[PDB]
């Protein structure tokens, strides 16, 4: 029989919750009830980029504060030059349903992907200066959600297939595949070591892997949503995600458990993207109602606004020096926000 | 169009009124018929003495 | 200024590379083809390829009607849950949604899944143009006998054959009844909410009737005239 | 329609023959007779004295035939002393021989409302062009096009009220005085000419852009996606540019052959026609369209299973919207020509254009720009970012 | 955590009456949409009926239709459903599916192989 | 039946500290970074590449 194992995994469960909640004893909310408050922060449109035909689906930051990488979905990858609002690159795509970006840590490649369940990797610096599709990475059964440069030669994607992957780009295999998840993969994000990531899918679950070992090391619950989209603390010990239950919420590795939960009654909509500040403190959202909010980390209060979008955001992300930050809305524009 | 027809119309008008303020000055009216003497018409429009 | 003017000179070639993409964007239609796997969206895809990898995922059917360059996208090889991917097609001309009449056991199915794409939030202001296909299947079935649709829904016999019919000649009463019955079930759920945002155009393809890249091009330009008239308030 | 230039000229030359009989006719005065003179008005002879035959009605005058035999006269005394009438410097003198305000209300009438209306509709397109300019997400070629229409009927607006400003200074007292003397006026001037050649391209260019509106609103409807960078590029050239294809020669016309005062009145109606054909053709044109457009619109109500009772209440929304925003309140009296309108009808005619066309451009305005649910929503979503600073 | 479980269920003569009890915990109850979800032996799952949040939209197959009711009670976060005159084709495994979005009326999937937001199911 | 039941097991054996330690090692990182970061404090326009 086997129900006595089925039984027994609850209970080996449940035990994990009880010691999860023994292991809890203070809220962040007492503790951060100290601090001098962030305040209202304005921020100003400083530039915007326009030319994009479609809604943006993704974007990435270069790893220099100045190249801006955006896909959309008339079938076009754009590079900019934030600085002075010139297209760098202009590269088109083969599929025209592009759903997530991707730029190298070393300015030399650029991936992109989404409904043709293929990742594509370009080369931006060619012999002829024209860019080119180096490599194409099959083997997902599903539609690619989101997929992060770990290194120049070593990529790894989530699909809509449960499941994710570690590529090779120089053969385009499948060396190590992270399987668990009981749902679409929507987003993931990668530790400022480049050792472990993090994906949230949709069965309201986020789980943390090892690129190393291969398997995950522990699962995050708490959410009632798909988790549209997921970051990661400067520090690495923590990760914020964005669901669709118009909540984002804090969780910790070391701790393992619910850190809090950053939530509000006037907004309604959804989570699309999130992304913490350089030093961690501001915690900035995307919602579907055409305006992405900015949260202390700490104090769970709103401090700004970014509306100045017509459109649904879905791709926001803060720079790597944390000069500025980017949102790209489906009403086919980028704005950088200071 | 109508704004045409109109300035021509007015134009028109207001040169007959002209000429007719021109004869009315050579005749002199303030002067001409002072005890009823046959009045011309030319005097009953308004324009420089 | 010689790498700034450089710079700029790459950027004014990309604006008119972007130019010229954008007319032909501008020009074609995008529609997305939907349906159960006994359907014959199959047959159709195929049909009107000629009338003009492994893991796919998705497809393309560049057919072209008096030069208007349709777009016909069909899914592939990706999961049983739509909900997330189906956000991509928020803006398209048209959603062609395929459904086997003859089915009497799956028919509800499809009925729910109809609904489902008409009430989500993401497509609310996105057409309709339905093709009950398989009608010679259908057209058999009932004088075959052996059917007795009425079981599965039980409003067939508190049901007439609407006025608007226009049946084709030579046919039997009881297949028009039936055609137009599951149509109106359609239709039920078709005029229950969008106000005027959004429409459904039914369709009685057959097996393999060619004129159905005539239809989708008349319903398109239903559909963007509507939109042309809606923007200048005469609608 | 004789210009007052005209009888100064004819009265010139009457004052040089009267100057010349004055002197070369020979002196019938033998002792303390009648004295030969000139009032300014009519030579005056040495008559009998005694008597009151005079001189018949002199020419130059406006009016010119009318009783040709009749003559003012004139009586001498017992010695010729022209006879003083109630104790004056003037001599008796009686004028009821050569004696030759209805269209004065009609036209002040007509000046106030169109006048109210053009003011309006200035302030009202200000306005709305402020509105459509400010709000970058309203930047399509449609709103382009609405902002060409709007630019034209200010530019319409403005022309009109120059082209009053200018005709009450061509007839001021100043002037009239001026011409008195002989010297060149204002009607002599340059400018005075370029004012009404100004106002007459604002007007064919405002019916142009008209027919700009109803074309492309067709070529919406009918035809497929064309190329806009192209195509409003042509609509713009259309609109601003193919009025000067028959304005500039009327210009021209209007310098070599008929000149008169400042290109103000139509003597010649076939040098008019150069104005009112291609005006006539948009109209037409512009009337098709909207026929056309009205019977899409009555085909689209008349399906989808929609026609249950609102087919007419929306399509008289719709008709009456679509009415400013082309010239089809003008094809009513269009093909009532100029020369075929006198009477009541030439009147009534006026103010119908006149009024409709003046309070146009505020409808227009009102209906593509304030009532308008993208300009709404916009100002809405502005209040909202407003709102939380 | 997202967890539903159901109760009820079991062997009877056709023709009687079964209660169906779900609950429900780890979300806002209040704030959704539940439908119920059943799959016969030897087919594929087949959607049943669908109550809206506020329940006043409710919904039910024609295989069931007048005959199938249901009940909500968002104060306690638990649905019941209440059957009577049991067919011998009504039976099945049915699971007390929750649409995934809140705050809306559509929702997608609600009949997948794999749904993540669906119960282990009690057999009837 | 097996591959759950493993991972399940390795996920009982944990080493979970407290959270109040994990909460102050937080607010530490923060107030330590807080001086450096543009968004927090507003940058002057001198050094800002975004004019």
């Amino acid at each position: 029989e086997l129900d006595q194992l089925r039984q027994e995994a609850e209970q080996l469960k449940n035990q994990i919750r009880d010691a999860r909640k023994a292991c809890a004893d203070a809220t962040l909310s007492q503790i951060t009830n100290n601090i001098d408050p962030v305040g209202r922060i304005q921020m100003r449109t400083r530039r915007t980029l326009r030319g994009h035909l479609a809604k943006i689906y993704a974007m990435h930051w270069g790893t220099d504060s100045r190249l801006l990488v955006s896909a959309s979905q008339d079938g076009k990858l754009i590079i900019w030059d934030s600085y002075t609002t010139n297209k760098v690159h202009a590269i088109p795509l083969r599929s025209s349903w592009v759903m997530t970006c991707a730029y190298a840590p070393s300015g030399n490649y650029v991936a992109c992907g989404g409904l043709d369940n293929i990742c594509s990797i370009y080369n931006l610096k060619t012999r002829e200066g024209n860019v080119r599709v180096s490599r194409e990475l099959a083997g997902h059964t599903g539609y690619l959600s989101c997929c992060r440069f770990l290194d120049d030669n070593q990529i790894v994607t989530s699909s809509g297939d449960t499941t994710c992957a570690l590529w090779d780009i120089e053969t385009g295999q499948q060396t190590t595949t992270f399987t668990g998840h009981t749902g679409d993969v929507m987003s993931l994000s990668l530790a400022p070591d480049t050792r472990l990531f993090v994906s949230g899918a949709c069965d309201a679950s986020a789980k943390l892997w090892d690129v190393r070992e291969g398997m995950c090391r522990q699962t995050f619950t708490g959410h009632e949503s798909d988790i549209n989209a997921i970051c990661f603390f400067p520090n690495g010990n923590a990760f914020a995600t964005g669901s669709d239950d118009a909540t984002c919420r804090l969780f910790d590795l070391r701790a393992d458990q619910e850190l809090m939960t950053y939530s509000h009654d006037n907004i309604i909509c959804g989570i699309t993207s999130v992304s913490f500040s350089k030093s961690g403190r501001l915690l900035l959202a995307g919602y579907d109602d055409f305006n992405c909010n900015v949260w202390d980390a700490l104090k769970a209060d709103r401090a700004g606004v970014l509306a100045g979008h017509d459109n649904r955001v879905s791709c926001l992300g803060v720079t790597d020096d944390g000069m500025a930050v980017a949102t790209g809305s489906w009403d086919s524009f980028l704005k950088i926000w200071n | 169009h109508a704004e045409g027809t109109f300035t021509s119309d007015v134009s028109s008008y207001l040169e007959g009124q002209a000429a007719k303020c021109f004869i009315a000055w050579l005749i002199n009216c303030p002067g001409e018929c002072v005890p009823g003497s046959a009045c011309p018409d030319v005097c009953t429009n308004t324009c420089p003495l | 200024s010689a790498e700034d003017k450089a710079a700029v000179e790459r950027s004014k070639m990309i604006e008119k590379q972007l130019q010229k993409d954008k007319q032909v964007y501008r020009a074609t239609h995008r529609l997305l083809l939907l349906g159960a796997d006994n359907s014959g969206k199959s047959t159709i895809v195929k049909q009107m390829r000629i009338y003009h990898v492994k893991t796919s995922g998705i497809f393309e059917t560049k057919f072209q009607v008096d030069k208007v360059n349709f777009h016909m996208f069909d899914v592939g090889a990706q999961r049983d849950e739509r909900r997330k991917w189906i956000q991509c097609f928020n803006d398209v001309t048209a959603i062609i949604f395929v459904v086997d009449s003859s089915d009497y056991n799956r028919l509800q199915e499809a009925l729910n899944d109809f609904k489902s794409i008409w009430n989500n939030r993401w497509l609310r202001t996105i057409s309709v143009i339905l093709f009950l296909n398989k009608q010679d299947l259908l057209a058999e079935k009932v004088l075959a006998g052996k059917s007795k649709i009425e079981d599965y829904f039980p409003e067939f016999a508190r049901y007439t054959t609407p006025e608007d019919a226009t049946p084709e000649p030579g046919e039997d009463p009881r297949v028009t009844r039936a055609k137009y019955f599951i149509r109106d079930e359609f239709l039920r759920i078709s005029t229950a909410s969008g106000d005027g945002r959004h429409y459904c155009y039914p369709h009685f393809t057959c097996s393999v009737d060619t004129e159905n890249a005539r239809r989708i091009f008349n319903d398109c330009r239903d559909i963007i005239q509507r939109m042309h008239l809606r923007q200048y308030e005469l609608l | 329609t004789v210009s007052l230039w005209e009888t100064v000229q004819k009265w010139r030359e009457y004052r040089r023959q009267c100057q010349r009989s004055l002197t070369e006719d020979p002196p019938p005065a033998t002792d303390l007779f009648c004295n030969r003179t000139f009032d300014e008005y009519a030579c005056w002879p040495d008559g009998e004295p005694g008597s009151f035959v005079n001189v018949s009605c002199p020419w130059y005058l406006p009016w010119a035939s009318s009783v040709p035999q009749g003559h003012v006269y004139r009586f001498c005394t017992a010695e010729g002393l022209w006879l003083q009438k109630d104790n004056s410097s003037l001599p008796w003198r009686d004028l009821s021989e050569c004696e030759e305000s209805s269209p004065e209300e009609q036209l002040l009438f007509l000046y106030i409302i169109y006048t109210v209306g053009y003011a309006l509709s200035f302030s009202a397109l200000v306005i709305a062009s402020a509105i459509l300019l400010g709000f970058r997400h309203l930047h399509c070629t449609r709103n382009y096009i609405h902002l060409n229409l709007f630019a034209s009927f200010i530019l319409r607006a403005l022309s009109v009220f120059i082209k009053d400003a200018a005709l009450k200074w061509m007839y001021s007292t100043a002037a009239q005085q001026h011409q008195w003397d002989g010297l060149l006026s204002y009607q002599d001037s340059l400018s005075c000419r370029l004012v009404f050649l100004l106002m007459q391209y604002c007007v064919a260019a405002n019916y142009y852009w008209l027919l700009v509106e109803g074309v492309y609103l067709y070529t919406l409807l009918a035809f497929s996606v064309l190329s806009e960078q192209w195509i409003f590029r042509l609509y713009v050239s259309i609109g601003w540019g193919v009025p000067l294809l028959f304005v500039v020669p009327w210009g021209i016309v209007k310098y070599l052959y008929e000149d008169e005062g400042c290109w103000t009145r139509n003597s010649n109606m076939n040098y008019w026609l150069i104005i009112r054909l291609p005006i006539l053709f948009a109209i037409g044109v512009n009337f098709l369209i909207f026929v056309r457009v009205i019977c899409i619109v009555v085909s689209k109500l008349k399906a989808n299973l929609m026609c249950k009772t609102d087919i007419k209440c929306r399509l008289a929304k719709s008709t009456l919207t679509l009415i400013p925003l082309l010239g089809t309140h003008e094809v009513i009296f269009a093909f009532v020509m100029d020369e075929h309108a006198r009477g009541t009808l030439r009147f009534i005619k006026l103010f119908t254009e006149l009024s409709f066309t003046s309070f146009q451009g505020l409808m227009v305005a009102i209906l593509y720009c304030f009532v308008n649910n993208e300009v709404q929503l916009e100002f809405r979503k502005s209040w909202e970012r407003w709102r939380l600073e | 955590q997202v967890q539903l479980q159901e109760s009820g269920g079991g062997l009877v003569q056709p023709g009687g009456s079964l209660r169906l009890s779900c609950a429900a915990s780890g979300f806002t109850f209040s704030n959704y949409k539940m439908n119920w979800v059943r799959q016969a032996p030897g087919k594929g799952l087949e959607w049943v009926s669908d109550i809206s949040q506020s329940g006043a939209s409710i919904s039910y197959t024609g295989s069931v239709k007048g005959r199938f009711t249901i009940s909500r009670d968002n104060a306690k976060n638990t649905l019941y459903l209440q059957m009577n005159s049991l067919k011998p084709e009504d039976t099945a495994v049915y699971y007390c599916a929750r649409c995934p979005a809140p705050f809306t009326r559509d929702c997608f999937d609600v009949t997948s192989t794999t749904y993540a937001y669906r119960g282990q199911g009690t057999q009837v | 039946a097996r591959k759950l039941v493993e991972q399940l097991k390795m996920e009982a054996n944990i080493d979970r500290i407290k959270v109040s330690k994990a909460a102050a090692d937080l607010m530490a990182y923060c107030e330590a970074h807080a001086k450096e970061d543009p968004l927090l404090t507003p940058v002057p326009a001198s050094e800002n590449p975004f004019r």
